């Protein structure tokens, strides 16, 4: 009686599909992998860079069956995209595990389509966690593994010995375009968060803390008289940001997020970068060698139109402008604070309801009959 | 290198 | 104090079974081989390791050197068999049924990478029935992420029990360095190919005589077929074993001798390694109905130099029955119907007298044949 | 319940550090890995080629803590160096295992800092043992492993499933500068021996049997009517050498060392090359198809005793040792196109003194270098002439 | 690509 | 070939 | 520059 992954794999492999793509940017052809998240709806997660600029998307199951898929959502910043199989019939979804349980040393199995050979399984271990820096603008909290991964594996599944998805194979560090035992996969939790949004919104509602900062190294710890040799150092907090409202001051060092310790600033950036707007979370700070806990709520970057905030005036006296932004296209068309929209396009405007009722008509050009002072002027749009 | 499939040295200032 | 898991126990028994081969516009090459018959000194290896070899020397795990002579070779399957001269105290390997392998099974590769010496690496079965590296070859590869590089060829791929499951043959590497994708020929295919080379010195290759292509999901839809994979019969040649068996076009083959079929390319590789006259059984699928059939592979007087001839009447010379165009026979003029009256000023009544002239081994051969009512000559060398 | 290396790794990982180095030879920057041998003294072993020609050495722990380290010893011949963490606080040392128990097939785990990514763990198995030939002048008895090793892993740890050090990853065989499943590590036993000397002497007191020889191949076995197709063939034994006194004669084939079979001459060389002077050992010989056993004791090598990079920390291409009885430091051999010969140094020279201080042996010489003068003036003597050699 | 270390007819 | 990361005398 | 009309740094070894 010999040990084997076969028993576990025969269960899991149907859940991993291979993706073929045709696009243009000049026609191109690409291929990679995907994982079935919802067998019934036919939801398949994959790397945004596999299905980017795609005109035609076809998915091939493990049994050979082909399907056509349509884009559902995409998030370049995290390199996660979600597609949907058309006419889903008899599919097999994968169970996701909590990536926060992973520990360097845990055994991993990779499943994908290297060089279009077909569904190929390789194994390895968790080399490291919370790796980042491949692209400082992207949200990356990678899992590192020595499991064989090459071009094609992208969007493929990385699972534990129980066949539970722990991550999505994304990139490798290779000087020759060939695996050298260093592969990276996006943690399952981050995929859980990102996809569930795309299902609901078609995109990701991104919430930020509104804080500037950098990696806390031993050097910077010495200068700031700080204990921890690692974490997120707050360079400054933006005014009117959730963090500011929460009581986060510059020079603070963030050490935990919702209880879970923080590996780095880059990691923390990737964490919240995948959480939906309005997500309430808690941080663990360190200021003056004192442990602090704070409750936060993600934030966006009456009625407001085109970067212009307005409201109603008295009782059906038009839509008065409260305050304007200079850099915004609002002030670029003339709009100033204090204006009162009497009407638009020869239609009387008493409130934001009648105003919006004109915008529902979607005219090529919008002519606003506002009034500044005792004068009556017009503003044009488009 | 990696391929798809003044101030502290560790980083410039990123936004979270 | 404690107890650790290890491959060492298994390897110390198997490793002597794996040897390394050194081979000599002169060129020098090296690879690996596996001892199939300890007694006879039979060693299997890759045909591309021992191809065009003037000298073949085998070095055991203990350092002992021997000289080996070619026994058989089959470029189509890249399997070759050699024999150790003066076999003394060898260790052979036990073969396992490669048809039991499943993606996920643990694998161990043994060979001689870069001539470093016997090197052991491990991994798992990445995939099975991989093919397409060379469409003309019979390939039903096992895929493994076990470290395989230049030198590993002809080496052994074994399971945890030290049983041979395949012969490491090639790798997919853009830089000439392993990247986790190696291919090995299934043990069964080796079993079949070598056993022939031992008896015949070559492989008598048989065919079912059927045309076909890969059964994909698309084609399954058109033909109203369930299975999304297998061998689709485009047509059966007349007077072929398949035809005699009752195989009709539009049929989908699903199994071979019970064992399910991964693809048409696999099936081709399977029977491609079986000897002529082998009796096998196929599982077909026609009109959603399961069918079973019993088959017998087939082949495609005296023949000399790619030309097949016979006797004419009673000592009336050696008449030519049929010639091949691509062969050197027709390259010297020989065409069908010719009647060799004599050669080199010696009368030829039959193939016995003709051969008695060739036994003389003349530098040049002058055939006095006759076409129609004309008498002509053909020259050779 | 799933099997995992995590349990073992969380205990061992703190023991592996990553090394950052700045130097000049023209400033350069390099990085690698190291292993904490003594948690107290802050001793850290690593590859000599990682910390060679280093002006600044900083060590970063697994928890992110940084320290400064100073060189303690270095042995280019075996590519093993020893550094010491300054102000060692709350460290974790690793337990070493007996590399002589290793067998091809044993499972291995590699820990290092590949491309400075940080502490990275990979696994594999023992591919082979006693591999050598990468540099015929070096003492190499490598362990081979298919465990992922790349640039940065050097000086890293190679441990078994129990988290015990079995070797120090040193080099890989890669045509593209990227791992292809063939990595080499120096056996723990060799490290044990080399470091323990550096701790006491600051260098390695190289002993020898005093025998010349070469690899015993199948061809040579035929000529000498020998059974074994592998081992150390004794070309000749030096007069007044331990081997001679022991009764070893030329044409002999060494097959075992202290019971342990011999893979090759190169391996034997590496074995004893790490053992301390005066070490009593036993060899298994084969002369005239006859098994022989002999008791030996390593001695003080008269010639080619010590490299120059071991004393000048950066000056290679010149071997030298003590001369007779406190008669100075004679130079045994000099390589061409090397930093040493670049200042004039030639074979046969005998250092009488340096910077107006008499030099009788290597200890006195090193004593002057401890002063660290801006310029060094060696008072050597070639033939019957007395000259000087200036440095810096 | 690969390196050593249509209707088909069966 | 190999990269860092005759009668001999014993 | 001028125009017609290891070891100590000040010079390599010249002969007098």
């Amino acid at each position: 009686q010999m040990p084997s992954l076969a028993p576990m794999l025969e269960k899991v492999m149907p859940s991993v599909v291979s993706i073929n793509v045709e696009g243009s940017t000049q026609k191109f052809m690409a291929l990679g992998s995907g994982v079935i998240i919802d067998a019934d709806k036919g939801y398949v997660v994959t790397n945004n860079h596999v299905v980017d600029n795609a005109t035609v998307i076809k998915v091939q199951l493990s049994d050979g069956r082909k399907f056509d898929a349509k884009m559902v959502g995409k998030d370049p910043r995290s390199d996660i995209a979600l597609i949907q199989i058309q006419n889903p019939k008899n599919l097999t979804a994968i169970k996701m595990a909590d990536s926060d349980a992973l520990r360097v040393g845990d055994y991993t199995v990779a499943i994908g389509n290297p060089f279009g050979l077909g569904e190929t399984v390789t194994s390895g271990i968790v080399s490291a966690l919370g790796r980042s820096g491949l692209n400082a603008e992207n949200y990356e909290n990678f899992i590192q593994t020595d499991a064989a991964i090459n071009r094609g594996n992208a969007g493929g599944a990385l699972v534990n010995l129980n066949g539970e998805l722990i991550g999505i194979n994304t990139a490798i560090l290779a000087p020759d375009g060939g695996n050298i035992g260093i592969g990276f996969a996006i943690p399952s939790n981050m995929v859980k968060n990102l996809t569930s949004q795309m299902v609901e919104y078609g995109q990701v509602k991104r919430g930020e803390l509104g804080i500037m900062g950098t990696e806390l190294n031993s050097e910077l710890a010495k200068a700031m008289k700080v204990d921890a040799q690692r974490g997120a150092f707050v360079s400054q907090v933006l005014p009117n940001s959730s963090a500011a409202k929460a009581g986060i001051k510059a020079g603070d060092v963030i050490t935990s997020l919702n209880g879970k310790p923080i590996s780095s600033f880059a990691a923390l950036r990737a964490q919240v970068g995948t959480m939906p707007v309005g997500s309430k979370l808690t941080l663990g700070l360190l200021r003056d060698g004192k442990q602090v806990n704070v409750n936060l709520e993600l934030q966006q970057s009456f009625n407001g139109i085109e970067g212009a905030e307005m409201s109603n005036k008295g009782k059906d006296q038009g839509v008065v402008v409260n305050n304007v932004k200079t850099g915004t296209p609002a002030a670029q068309i003339g709009l100033k604070k204090g204006d009162v929209i009497i009407g638009a396009n020869q239609q009387a405007v008493k409130n934001i309801a009648e105003l919006r009722k004109v915008l529902d008509s979607k005219p090529s050009v919008l002519a606003l009959n506002i009034q500044r002072g005792d004068s009556t002027i017009y503003l044009l749009m488009q | 290198w990696v391929s798809a499939a003044d101030g502290s040295t560790d980083y410039g200032i990123l936004q979270i």
